[PDB]
DNA sequence: TTGTATTTATTGCAATTTTCGTGCCAATTTCTGG
DNA sequence: CCAGAAATTGGCACGAAAATTGCAATAAATACAA
């Protein structure tokens, strides 16, 4: 919460994980350095720059997508807003 | 109700002023176990969006 | 034009604005017209049922639409997709 | 019986502006074969 | 694997078509007094 942007929020959430996580470092590298081209869905230049494989890059991407993008939505407050219709159309005995 | 074997006597102050002393076998045999059923509702409405 | 302004109609499907029922059209095959709302629904359905490995581009979507009879141009399909807030083909692919 | 004042009925035209589909084309994205 | 091409995407334009908006004081039916 109270994060400046998405990269800061993801780094904050990733800094609470223990070092025993299998793919923590790769996800941290991707989030810190190359996030714009991850949003661009490159998945190929990301391989070149990060020097990873498909079976590892996919795991890092899944770990990133397992994070929470909006921390402040845990406490949801509000109400949906409705309208009063002006005319009603229904089905009576086989017609409208 | 249920048929209970009962004795009328004071027992160490545990039936003081209308208190009741119950055996553990009564609980083990589920003689006064009851089922309670509760209903919960979820309503899906139509909004502007 | 004046009557149908900001007045809502309630139907078993939902609440509409009574001007949601006025739309443009494109030529179909043989003869007739196809509404833009129907074409938008068809585009959304076709995109929602694509292969995640290779998303459908606008040319492929136009070719798929031009089997049911509709004659919609590539630029019009791109405009409909943008109106639906759907990213282009290269931004819908996934590593799976 | 007839000219006259009162109460209804009138809810459209004609401008002007907005939106439409689709073509042209420069700038990106992917593919391929040497 | 490296150019070069082939493909994709979206900004701008065009003429038609559609939608919006400003009008400002009338005509006939009807009850009524001469």
């Amino acid at each position: 919460v109270a994060a400046k942007d998405l990269r800061d929020c993801l780094l904050i959430q990733l800094s609470q994980f223990d070092k025993t996580t299998p793919w923590l470092e790769e996800a941290r590298l991707i989030i810190s350095d190359h996030l714009d081209l991850l949003a661009n869905h490159d998945f190929r230049t990301l391989m070149r720059v990060t020097r990873l494989k498909e079976d590892v890059l996919k795991e890092a991407v899944n770990l990133i997508q397992s994070l929470d993008p909006r921390p402040g939505q845990s406490i949801q407050t509000g109400e949906p807003e409705y309208v009063i219709p002006d005319v009603l159309v229904r089905k009576h005995n086989g017609h409208w | 109700g249920q048929n209970m074997r009962v004795a009328f006597m004071p027992w160490n102050g545990y039936n003081f002023e209308d208190s009741i002393l119950v055996s553990e076998r009564v609980v083990q045999e589920d003689r006064f176990t009851t089922i309670h059923i509760q209903e919960l509702a979820c309503v899906s409405r139509d909004t502007k969006l | 034009s004046r009557v149908t302004t900001q007045k809502y109609l309630h139907s078993p499907r939902g609440i509409f604005e009574l001007k949601y029922f006025f739309s443009s059209h494109v030529n179909t095959e043989g003869g007739g017209e196809a509404s833009s709302t129907a074409i938008r629904a068809l585009v959304k359905k076709l995109i929602a049922a694509e292969n995640p490995a290779k998303p459908l581009s606008d040319s492929k979507l136009t070719s798929l639409l031009s089997e049911q009879g509709i004659m919609v141009a590539r630029r019009t399909v791109a405009k409909y997709r943008e109106s639906l807030s759907i990213p282009p083909s290269n931004q819908r692919k996934q590593l799976v």
